[PDB]
């Protein structure tokens, strides 16, 4: 086939590497070479400290015969008369294969599972090549998260971008693990894979992720990319690139429905801000660089659903609003790129509700495309409205009950006061290892809507009301 | 070889004619041999940072380079001492120079070379192979720490050739020869280790044992674990300086250090003069507490370059002690005062600030410091296990959530004890905000709880939800007035106030309540929950609470006085009292419904 | 009851009108002013760094 | 400060130093630092202004060998009556407490127009106490501070909710505050009061409350003194 031709013309030829010993300056995290022969922008080098240790680097700029390298693991210990720099030849590439599911890699793609090298099937550039906006097609069908608060009030059409907004102390890192462990296709595994990327996490959280996925079978599908907090703060902008390149290899060259989860985009933004100041750029608003929107878009918009393939890629970032500031630049810029959001509330966290999701401000902009006959039951699109209305009515009644007492409340508010706490203590409240299918959550939702008489539920269609009400 | 000075501006010196200097490496500036560290290199110049004060440096003054970075000395004699930022002994300097000032450019061995130590070889014999981290001796330092265990420094190995017998020794008598490619190695009772490279460890573990601070609110709602981080916004109302004595005198710590990074100067004088008089009684009588402590003082006027190099010294000492299977616990004094000096250095060098002037790598600099914490299994032939549990402290510069230091710390810390102005203004101690604070260790602790107190978690959850409901109703009850509240709600109000006044309120300047144990806290917590449930039941069965409160009466006062059962009475002689109190409460509620 | 209810409704409606008309707009104007001042300081910091 | 140090530590006598306008000192620092171009700090003040001021404020206190001491009382003028300004903000992290002087009290003809709520003295808890002052000095201050704050909050509440919404605590707190600011703080420019006279005059006010409402105060203290 053509593979046999392209492989040979790519490999089976060797190219020696120049080895320089002309370092002429160190200014913070940057090392400056002096007499380079035809430098190349965005290359990979290999410093050799006078102690025999080895590090990495990447050229940031080039002048007439001059290259500015930045070291990953730090700049301590490098002198100017014994360190040597070697130019690999070209940009960073990830060795990709279809059989790396079940492996764990660190920030720069080096496996840390005490296994062998990946035994690549090809080398891919870790970025670039936007998706042509003529092969895109709109999302359809459902991705079953397995969480009642997310698969009934909201939804995730395969081909969507839904960020999850959290706060500093909230347990988003447990909800992410639960979603990864339970997520799957709505049945009525078998071409479904998950790609997980964790940026700037505690070591204990890394252990938690590793052991949890190892012991629960989720590792037969997933592929982890860890990046601890002591890891070089420049690797933190390579990790999402590697994860997304792997995802869009699997999905668009092996026909798999892939799910991508990225944790703490705020840490990524911090890394970007730090890297920007290394080149002496004047910071934009609130200290973040002015061109961060471009990078966020180039990361988010690598997902979609294309014409000539059966695959797809679904995205689920996770933010951390600094001071619960919806006006902070990070969430604000995330708003213009992705559709919908899931809000995690602190007030419910203190009350002990888990997962502490609140549904009043949450929203999914493509829900109607992943519901109705064919991919779910035919009452989905109206239960998810009746519940939303009655929840707000219950909040209003509970807030006003203490003003005029309870005897000054109509029958509807009286009923809603007892609907609300049952809803928040039996429906939203879900155990960590308790798995619910989209059907036995719709049935539970019905079990709450039968509190009212058949007359009051005035947003459900009469046709729907006729069949499902009485059981 | 010698260079020469070429420029001088504040604490930054630019030597010249220096080729071969590392990126960080101690040098000696001037004729006083001031100690400095190269920061930047370009050609042959070398921007040096001087840890003394530069005054009188003439161009042409020689500059000498040593050839290794900032290193701390580890070994016997680290206890009961007081050090400055870069580990120079203080009282030794004082009684050597006889003055009250610090003579510029003075060098004194960080560990006394004139004290005889008693040595006891381990279980290694000639012809063996020995690797970095193995224990091969034991020195008796105090009665409180009876065995300081010698360690072969990491990055060194080989087969031994001659090991000294037991006897008396000092810190300059070689007691080991190791052959790897030639007997080019002799090992004394100490060594050195760079302060920026974390000590190697065999493998990290998970922390599954609590730290008993003694404050009911912390131990109950937001527990901390042996080998975790923390952040303690404090203003002396929160009790930064009250908990400091508890963490040492009561918590089970085999050792403890203390890093005052930017202290006022009089409060440092207080600490130095009031630790030497504190006493403990763990393990019979081991009266003095300085036999188990090391202190790193740093006044606010010391050279700014030496304020950054303090916490690294502290954490390196803590890691060394951990490497012997102990349980250290740093207590950093002020993280903000450290970031300020770091920003000052960054600005002096010439950089582009991000955010409120900070160098924009503050987060990645703080993370490396914090994540040296945690339990671990040490490196060496005899299996061991130790931990280091940092406890930081931030100063809220106005907004206690907007300053970049707090924002950076909140991303890597596992616990947080926020400060609220209102509880301080009412003089409510300890003043910590339960609405904005968290403890991620509340999950991993149930394995200990269930084997010890299998009811503690649900009680905590009930208390938290009652408290939350209180402030939730606060807005409506203040904007309208308590005139339409139900009878089951006024119960919540008057139980939340009772808890806020007699459970979370504590004063360490007394005897009955200075260190509340865990069983006492559990009993008080159960009693409060039971009282609330009984009141709710009484109203449920039908009775106006306005008069039920009068009918019950003394059962409300008894719980409010439950906080006076002194732990000295024992452990069973309080449990019996609590049992009878609960029984009396139940009977009183049963009989008052008629 | 008529007299008492008249009194109570009068006072509550008066308070609601006062809060609506001469409290909210004042605070909104204050917020806008502070918001402008923050950007005013940001511009100067940016200019210094640029220089 | 050099003269003060010589007098205190080489002549063994007790000195007291007063420095008028540290703001006019920081201003000169800013000017000279702007002359030579440098990476500016906040509001144009040099980055090293903290370490510059520390060398000024950190000459004080006793020493082991001598029998002299130095006490510093640097006056200072906040530009726009805000503690967030860099000068007072930094000086808050070096000294030990403040003595705030407030404009609102001054406008109402109160002298000295000191506002006790945001003031502080970090060495009070050791200089006061039994054997060196009256045994109750450590609780009267706390009680007065708490009641001052409560009354201030009540007065703030009255604006938007009306007097009728106040409770018994709030009924009493307004009276306490209105008599406190006019009797305890107000003082002539030559009137001299000892600690004991001030303590008695403070006890006078606290008699307004009944014994049960004073809860920041020790039970034993409340018995030996409340009955007088």
């Amino acid at each position: 086939f053509a593979i046999n031709k392209k492989a040979v013309e790519q490999g089976f030829n060797v190219k020696p590497r120049l080895n320089y010993n002309t370092v002429s300056g160190v200014n913070g995290p940057l090392v400056i070479l002096e007499k380079v022969k035809f430098p190349r922008y965005n290359e990979i080098v290999n410093l050799t400290l006078p102690d025999g240790t080895v590090r990495q680097g990447q050229v940031l700029e080039i002048r007439g015969d001059r290259a500015i390298v930045q070291v990953f693991e730090g700049t301590s210990g490098i002198d100017v008369k014994k360190t040597t720099v070697e130019f690999t030849g070209e940009s960073l590439r990830i060795p990709v294969s279809e059989d790396m599911l079940g492996r764990i890699f660190d920030g720069s793609g080096r496996p840390i599972d005490n296994g062998p090298k990946v035994f690549a099937e090809d080398y891919l550039d870790i970025n670039g090549s936007p998706i042509n906006p003529y092969a895109r097609i709109y999302p359809e069908e459902m991705i079953s998260t397995g969480v009642s608060a997310i698969d009934t009030m909201n939804s995730i059409a395969r081909g969507q971008k839904i960020p999850i907004f959290s706060a500093s102390g909230l347990p988003h890192n447990e909800i992410a693990a639960q979603i990864c462990r339970q997520a799957g296709l709505v049945r009525p595994e078998e071409n479904f894979s998950i790609v997980f990327a964790a940026m700037g996490v505690n070591l204990e959280t890394a252990r938690f992720f590793k052991q949890d996925f190892e012991e629960n079978g989720s590792l037969e599908r997933t592929s982890l990319f860890l990046n601890l907090a002591n890891d070089p703060t420049i690797e933190r902008i390579i990790t999402p690139r590697l994860a997304l390149t792997t995802a869009e290899y699997l999905a668009y060259q092996t026909e798999r429905h892939v799910l991508t989860i990225l944790t703490d985009m705020s840490s990524y933004a911090d890394a970007l801000r730090e890297v920007s100041a290394a080149r002496e750029e004047v910071p934009g608003r609130r200290g973040y660089p002015g061109y961060m929107y471009t990078d966020l878009s180039t990361i988010y918009e690598r997902a979609g659903r294309v014409e000539g393939r059966n695959g797809s890629i679904t995205q689920i970032p996770i933010l951390t609003m600094p001071n619960d500031d919806i006006t902070h630049p990070i969430p604000d810029l995330t708003g213009y790129i992705t559709e919908g959001q899931i809000f995690v509330d602190r007030q419910l966290h203190n009350k002990g509700i888990y997962p502490p999701i609140n549904v009043l401000p949450s929203l999914s902009r493509l829900m109607k495309s992943a519901i109705g006959e064919g991919m779910t039951r035919k009452d989905h699109g109206d239960v998810s409205n009746q519940l939303y209305a009655k929840y707000a009515i219950g909040k209003d009644a509970a807030a006003m009950k203490a003003v005029v007492g309870e005897e000054a409340l109509s029958i509807e508010d009286k009923l809603s006061l007892e609907f609300l706490e049952k809803f928040e203590k039996t429906f939203i409240t879900q155990g960590a290892y308790e798995d619910r299918t989209v059907f036995e959550s719709l049935d539970q939702a019905w079990s709450l809507l039968r509190i009212y008489p058949k007359e009051m539920l005035n947003r459900i269609s009469p046709k729907i009301l006729d069949e499902f009400y009485d059981r | 070889e010698y260079g020469a000075i070429y420029s001088v501006s504040g604490p930054v010196v630019i030597a010249e004619n220096m080729i071969g200097c590392a990126m960080y490496e101690l040098v000696k500036v001037g004729h006083d041999n001031l100690v400095g560290e190269v920061i930047r290199i370009d050609g042959d110049k070398a921007t040096i940072q001087v840890y003394e004060e530069t005054a009188g440096l003439t161009v042409g003054d020689p500059v000498l380079r040593t050839g290794k970075p900032l290193s701390v000395e580890l070994g016997p004699g680290l206890m009961e001492t007081i050090y400055d930022g870069i580990q120079r002994p203080l009282k030794a300097i004082k009684e050597e120079s006889q003055s009250i000032y610090i003579p510029r450019g003075i060098d004194t061995p960080a560990l006394d070379r004139t004290i005889k130590w008693q040595f006891t070889p381990g279980k290694f014999q000639v012809g063996d192979h020995i690797s970095g981290g193995d224990i091969y001796g034991s020195v008796f330092e105090n009665s409180l720490i009876s065995s300081h265990k010698i360690l072969l420094p990491p990055r060194s190995r080989g087969t031994i050739t001659w090991i000294a017998p037991a006897g008396e020794y000092t810190l300059d008598e070689k007691i080991l020869e190791v052959e790897f490619d030639g007997k080019k190695s002799d090992f004394t009772l100490y060594h050195t280790w760079p302060v920026r490279v974390p000590r190697p460890v065999t493998e990290k573990l998970s922390a599954d044992y609590p730290l008993l601070t003694g404050q009911r609110v912390l131990d109950a709602l937001f527990p901390c674990v042996q080998g975790g981080t923390t952040c303690i916004p404090g203003a002396f109302g929160c009790g930064k300086t009250v908990i400091s004595q508890s963490l040492s005198k009561y918590s089970n710590s085999d050792a403890i250090i203390y890093v005052g990074c930017g202290e006022r100067g009089n409060e440092m004088a207080e600490v130095l003069m009031e630790f030497p008089e504190l006493y403990t009684e763990m393990s019979g009588t081991k009266e003095p507490i300085m036999k188990r402590t090391t202190l790193v003082a740093n006044t606010s006027n010391m050279p700014v370059a030496a304020r950054e190099a303090s916490i690294y010294t502290g954490i390196t000492l803590a890691e060394y002690f951990r490497d012997q299977g102990k349980n250290v616990s740093m207590i950093a004094d002020s993280s903000s005062r450290w970031a300020e000096a770091l920003r000052e250095i960054s600005g002096r060098l010439g950089e582009m600030p991000a955010d409120q002037g900070f160098p924009a790598y503050l987060g990645a600099k703080l993370a490396s410091f914090y994540e040296r914490a945690g339990k671990a299994v040490a490196l060496g032939s005899p299996d061991r296990t130790g931990s280091v549990s940092i406890v930081a402290a931030v100063s809220p510069a106005g907004g206690d959530f907007s300053d970049p230091v707090t924002t950076a710390t909140l991303g890597i810390t596992q616990v947080f004890w926020g400060l609220d102005k209102k509880l301080a203004q009412r003089k409510h101690f300890p003043s910590i905000n339960t609405s904005v604070s968290y403890s991620k260790y509340t999950n991993v602790l149930n394995k200990f709880y269930d084997s010890n107190y299998p009811e503690f978690p649900v009680l905590r959850d009930r208390m938290k939800e009652i408290l939350s409901n209180a402030e939730e109703l606060e807005q409506v009850v203040q904007l309208v007035g308590k005139s339409a509240l139900s009878d089951s709600d006024k119960i919540t109000l008057d139980v939340a106030t009772l808890i806020k006044e007699d459970f979370l309120q504590q004063n360490g300047y007394s005897t009955y309540d200075a260190f509340c144990p865990i069983w006492k806290t559990f009993d008080m917590m159960r009693a409060f929950i039971s009282y609330h449930d009984e009141a709710q039941k009484a109203v449920a069965n039908g009775a106006n609470w306005s008069k039920l409160a009068d009918s019950t009466g003394d059962v409300k006062h008894a719980v409010s006085s439950s906080k006076f059962f002194e732990p000295s009475r024992g452990e069973k002689e309080v449990h019996g009292e609590f049992e009878k109190l609960l029984s009396t409460m139940q009977e009183r509620f049963a009989e008052s419904t008629d | 009851a008529f007299i008492i209810l008249d009194e109570v409704i009068k006072v509550t409606n008066r308070r609601v009108n006062a809060i609506e008309h001469v409290i909210i707009p004042r605070t909104e104007n204050t917020i806008a002013y502070i918001n402008s001042e923050l950007d005013e300081l940001d511009r100067e910091e940016f200019y210094r760094l640029k220089k």
